């Protein structure tokens, strides 16, 4: 995963 | 802890909060976006314990974070209090 993956995991 | 390169998971520590703190520690990193991913792409599942390691390695490139979960999901656990 990316970490634009996170970004929209807990994000935002 | 300042660095991304100090976070890793705990022995037992549930594969859900490791992730939490490793996305903590990349917002606050100074470097490019691009260099972010890559950290994600390879820090997140190296500094995974041994027994979750394991189970990302087996998911594949392809998996999500989601997937990634579900997968995770009890290693080092159960975590519930011991009923007495």
């Amino acid at each position: 995963i990316t970490f634009e993956d996170l970004l929209d995991y807990y994000g935002p | 802890p300042t660095s991304i390169l100090d976070i890793r998971q705990g022995p037992k520590e549930p594969f859900r909060d490791y992730v939490d703190r490793f996305y903590k520690t990349l917002r606050a990193e100074q470097a490019s976006q691009e260099v972010k991913n890559w950290m994600t792409e390879t820090l997140l599942v190296q500094n995974a314990n041994p027994d979750c390691k394991t189970i990302l390695k087996a998911l594949g490139p392809g998996a999500t974070l989601e997937e990634m979960m579900t997968a995770c999901q009890g290693v080092g656990g159960p975590g519930h209090k011991a009923r007495v």
